[PDB]
RNA sequence: AAUUGAAGAGUUUGAUCAUGGCUCAGAUUGAACGCUGGCGGCAGGCCUAACACAUGCAAGUCGAACGGUAACAGGAAGAAGCUUGCUUCUUUGCUGACGAGUGGCGGACGGGUGAGUAAUGUCUGGGAAACUGCCUGAUGGAGGGGGAUAACUACUGGAAACGGUAGCUAAUACCGCAUAACGUCGCAAGACCAAAGAGGGGGACCUUCGGGCCUCUUGCCAUCGGAUGUGCCCAGAUGGGAUUAGCUAGUAGGUGGGGUAACGGCUCACCUAGGCGACGAUCCCUAGCUGGUCUGAGAGGAUGACCAGCCACACUGGAACUGAGACACGGUCCAGACUCCUACGGGAGGCAGCAGUGGGGAAUAUUGCACAAUGGGCGCAAGCCUGAUGCAGCCAUGCCGCGUGUAUGAAGAAGGCCUUCGGGUUGUAAAGUACUUUCAGCGGGGAGGAAGGGAGUAAAGUUAAUACCUUUGCUCAUUGACGUUACCCGCAGAAGAAGCACCGGCUAACUCCGUGCCAGCAGCCGCGGUAAUACGGAGGGUGCAAGCGUUAAUCGGAAUUACUGGGCGUAAAGCGCACGCAGGCGGUUUGUUAAGUCAGAUGUGAAAUCCCCGGGCUCAACCUGGGAACUGCAUCUGAUACUGGCAA
């Protein structure tokens, strides 16, 4: 399923940072960012208007690390549901439950924090949930395990996470580690740069 | 064939010679007034037309005939038997 | 209240029996248009009271023969 | 024979029993002429388990109709207060 | 709330715009094949030979119908061995029960297959002339006899299959009489027609000591209903071919007799000379049909595997019997081919039930468990039966979910590759270091699918009866194939787990070496003639991921059959030109009709599916509640502008 390699590659090919690391300092300045994807890395291409559509698509998907029989369905259920097509496949993605328990702060990364939900440490509701892609609904109370509470990686996230622009849809206390899902984000709480509207465009090719 | 269902193999004939002796002096009740009315025996047919009607009506009982072919027995004779005379 | 048809008579040299077209005018299922299609059936009437070519109105009855099962009810515009 | 009896429909370990009115030489999951109802045996403790319109059932009783052992079980457990 | 839905590209030329094919990017599949391969969930799994089948199983049940006793377990006697209070053993249907037999019911259901079938089918909507076991409602009846026959003995034919003679015996088997109706026939008078008893308990009384007798349950018979199932008819719709144009004598119609549960040339005789057909009869080819599925913006196009409805078929062909229901998958009889047995006279068999074998094929699985659940047959029940069904095995066949770690980490290690020889890339990648344990593995806990049924007790009902039975409660002991289940908890250790295609344009992703029109690639343009981003290898990169590519097939793109939605001066395309029948269409005004049309209502359009809002599985796939939808058809009631009819 998932991607098990270079995590920092992916960043260099869309050229942006995609927050695929924990970044306890910045850029890393550690694996020459916006210079060579590859060995022809300073070879910049024409770039064609499908390949700026495939690019929009294979950033999005790389930020969650979903695949594209799973990202196909997203779109799929983000379409027949009413409203903005656009922003309803951002808001599907965002209602992930590995990127929920990010945006809370209890994960450095999305891959670390689906670490922890996959390893049967992280409750929703009361309840012990064990995937990563479980849609949470609004008022959801996402807690954490007291078997894996106290784990020292859970709080050290914690602290890295005031510098996380605080997402204002969703209250963490993080001093009991509980947080509720209080609505679903819009469009203009999501990071102004990705251009939904080239995914959209690429599916309906 | 080997089943324990073919004692109704066995049973169905002994009742197919039950019927067809029963049937088939049914019918022959009825050519004795086919063959009254052809001749022109007016008084004759009417008292073998009297000996066939409890016959072909015991049969109707049993299940032999329906009940609605007894009585279209019954009922075409004594339309053939009036225009007689 | 009884289900009833009109129509006109083809022939009526058949013994007792006619012959009766009935014309409804049906949409076509792909190009739209209205088709006249047409609707032969074997009626039966009794003392044969029906030239050629007039209106016979018609009810659904019993089975009468291979292919009778309509008869007569009256006639209006009888044929000249 | 019009016979009220549970059609067995859903999943593999799951089942979902659709309260029926079929003939009894159909099929279980066969022909039929009126569902009046269903029955969740696995619906445990939650919100709803079983639904019966007993006046279609009491309909069909007065024109001459067995029931099977579970719709009449399911028609006594709905209860005088319960 | 129940839809918010429509992309183009390459290639004719020196170049161009058109026209016009070809091809590609999409989705899908009962898939196959190649490489690869961790788990789980829910599905799916001979599409070809309707070819041939070894073996097991798939329909039995009822003693509360009957004669009974071949076993089984007791009891009661008779013996005698002895343990003298315990034995072995002979009678007894005396009980519990029950082989075989008669009888009742089922076997026509469930299951499988799609050969035939182009309409004797199916779908939708109507109709009348019908039947209908079990179920249910109502009204009544249920009297009195008779003659048999299997079983069982005695004998006998045959190798077997299967018989033959003689003598017994019962019934809810069979037959008659009585008795009848709102039943059947008949205008009426009249005439005629049925049955069957068992079971539990019982006070008083007869008690020939078995029982009569009382009560309850249950079954029987007739008629009329209801419900259900089925038979029949009509209209419309449901494939291709006109290089198939005429077809048909029971044919078309009438009358009359006969048949059917019922209408009918269904059948027969006699009369009439019709009937179908260019709105496609007839003939030929192909084919199960539908709800649906796939695709599409839709209209359409293609399709009918799974699930569900209907039909047809059961070695091939033909036939009827029994029965409420069959012209009968695991019935009969006949013929045929095939296979087997035989003492050579004669017999036996039918997997398109489940599993399986051979064969065919590109290709499709276990000779498994259980009646626990849900159904079905039988039974008063207890129960028995059930390859239906519930599950399990096999298979990446499809869809869905998860994992193969996470975070730091620059000596930018080594190594590989490239270089302009400075470096660059592989690459935070690894190593190192710090953590985490899902899943798999090992132990321990542990739901739900279970409702009932049995025993006992109490109450009510019934009755002469606190008896019995029925009903309602309560108590006790129990009933799970799956299954060492889902799930939860504990232990250990980054430990058990990543490929496949591609990188000239289309089309996301490039350099080096080898080869030199060779080997080869290729879906289309086309690459390869010594410096190939197109061949083979290496490094790098892109795509998708337990899959990935290839082939096959369908739709889309294709507005490239154009109803939506195309064209015909020169690109393909106006008949050489007229006249004219059927057909299609028709100026204008008024009246009328309400057919077309439109509005409303009603019945129906099965369920599943699709869609919408919800619910249950840790989410999802999956399951499910309700609604919408099912563009239809039919009837009824209005509207009268337009179209049509009619009249002027």
């Amino acid at each position: 399923a998932r991607y098990l390699g270079p995590k920092l590659k992916l960043s260099r090919r869309e050229g942006t940072d995609l927050f695929l690391k924990s970044g306890v300092r910045a850029i890393d300045t550690k694996c020459k960012i916006e210079q060579a994807p590859g060995q022809h890395g300073a070879r910049k291409p024409r770039l064609s208007d499908y390949g700026v559509q495939l690019r929009e698509k294979q950033k999005v998907r790389r930020i969650y690390g979903v695949l594209e029989r799973q990202f196909r369905n997203y779109y799929k259920e983000a379409a027949r549901l009413k409203g903005n097509t656009g922003e309803n496949l951002l808001a599907l993605l965002e209602g992930r439950l590995d990127n929920v328990v990010y945006r809370m702060g209890f994960g450095a990364t999305r891959a670390e924090a689906r670490q922890l939900v996959s390893h049967k440490a992280i409750m929703v509701n009361g309840r012990v949930v064990n995937i990563a892609s479980y849609q949470v609904s609004p008022n959801d109370v996402v807690s954490i395990r007291e078997k894996a509470k106290k784990q020292s990686r859970v709080k050290a996230a914690l602290e890295l996470a005031e510098q996380r622009e605080k997402p204002t849809w969703l209250e963490v206390d993080a001093g009991k580690m509980e947080g509720t899902f209080k609505r679903k984000p819009e469009r203009s709480d999501l990071s102004a740069d990705i251009n939904e509207h080239l995914i959209v465009e690429l599916y309906s090719k | 064939n080997i089943k324990s269902a073919k004692k109704r193999a066995i049973q169905s004939e002994k009742a197919r010679k039950h019927n067809a002796s029963r049937r088939s002096m049914m019918r022959t009740f009825i050519k004795k007034v086919y063959a009254a009315i052809e001749a022109g025996d007016k008084a004759a047919a009417q008292k073998a037309f009297n000996e066939m009607q409890p016959i072909v009506d015991r049969q109707a009982a049993k299940g032999l005939i329906h009940k609605n072919k007894a009585a279209r027995h019954k009922a075409n004779l004594t339309a053939q038997i009036n225009k007689l005379a | 209240k009884i289900r009833t048809l009109q129509g006109r008579v083809v022939s009526d040299k058949m013994e007792k029996s006619i012959v009766v077209a009935i014309e409804r005018f049906v949409k076509h299922p792909i190009y739209g248009k209205f088709i006249k299609r047409t609707t032969k059936l074997h009626v039966h009437d009794e003392n044969n009271e029906c030239g050629i070519g007039d209106v016979v109105e018609i009810r659904e009855c019993r089975p009468l023969s291979k292919t009778k099962s309509w008869t007569l009810v009256r006639v209006v515009e009888k044929a000249v | 024979m019009v016979t009220i009896r549970l059609a067995r429909h859903g999943a593999k370990k799951r089942p979902f029993y659709q309260v029926v009115v079929a003939d009894s030489r159909n099929a279980r999951n066969g022909r039929f002429i009126e569902r009046v109802g269903f029955f969740n045996p696995i619906a445990s403790e939650k919100e709803e388990g079983t639904r019966l319109d007993l006046d279609r059932i009491a309909h069909w009783v007065g024109q001459g109709a067995t029931i099977s052992d579970r719709v009449a079980a399911l028609i006594k457990e709905v209860n005088k207060a319960a």
